């Protein structure tokens, strides 16, 4: 039988952890009465977990998916053909396969061909599918946003922030570590000949 | 080379680049001197290389 974590594995976890963290006591079933802290963290949560998963290839939060070309719409400048629809998960676009022309436009991609193209892109995952770094990570980083928002303390700030910034790297390293690096698509010098 | 597809070679697909990932031609420049100098010096042509002689049957030589 497997050993269940003990890390957080829902997002009221983080929430409750960062408040601590600032020095408030905080149960999971008491959430809804935390005063301030507790109204902040919520609104603040979404924001900044989609901004870090929005913002940087982590391998934890990486999907792909068949995009769709869309009828009516063409591009009429740089020999675009197609607009095609991002998925509707998508948060940060990273890149198409198999390798050909592509620019994102807006909120389109645009091809030059009808072909079946796969978008690999970062997606919001639930807490349980988090690395126990990048758990710790976020808890620092909203425990910093807590004390902008509510403690109003200088201190409070300098304190947090060398955390903050460790965990941040050392989650990064855990999260790219375990994966070889993949070579460049584009090499000019070798692909000429 | 003629042991490329599976020694097929250009029987199948004439036409096939073969040499486009050999970015350093120090061994194909060596190779094909030194087989062009070994002929030259082992049957140089235009001369005569080689000569026919009385066998052991015709007794000694003079």
């Amino acid at each position: 039988m497997i050993e269940l974590t003990s890390a957080p594995t829902t997002k009221i976890e983080i929430i409750s952890a960062a408040i601590s963290m600032v020095g408030k006591q905080q149960t999971v079933n008491t959430i809804d009465g935390g005063g301030a802290l507790a109204i902040d963290a919520e609104k603040l949560y979404d924001t900044l977990v989609s901004a870090e998963l929005g913002s940087n290839r982590w391998r934890f939060a990486q999907a792909f998916q068949q995009i769709s070309i869309i009828t009516t719409l063409n591009p009429t400048f740089d020999g675009w053909l197609y607009e095609c629809q991002i998925p509707a998960d998508c948060i940060m676009v990273q890149y198409l396969y198999p390798n050909i022309q592509y620019i994102v436009f807006g909120d389109k991609i645009l091809t030059k061909s009808n072909q079946t193209f796969t978008l690999i892109y970062s997606r919001n995952v639930p807490v349980s599918k988090w690395p126990p770094p990048f758990s710790l990570y976020i808890v620092y980083h909203l425990a910093s946003m807590l004390g902008i928002s509510v403690t109003n303390s200088d201190r409070m700030l300098a304190r947090i922030s060398q955390g903050m910034e460790m965990w941040e790297s050392r989650a990064l390293f855990a999260d790219a570590q375990s994966s070889v690096t993949l070579p460049f698509r584009h090499n000019p010098y070798v692909d000429v000949r | 080379n003629p042991f490329e597809n599976y020694g097929l070679a250009g029987f199948l697909t004439p036409g096939q680049q073969y040499n486009a990932d050999i970015y350093d031609l120090t061994l194909p420049i060596a190779h094909k001197r030194l087989a062009d100098k070994m002929l030259m010096n082992m049957v140089p042509q235009g001369q005569q290389w080689v000569k026919f002689t009385p066998g052991d049957e015709f007794g000694e030589p003079g």
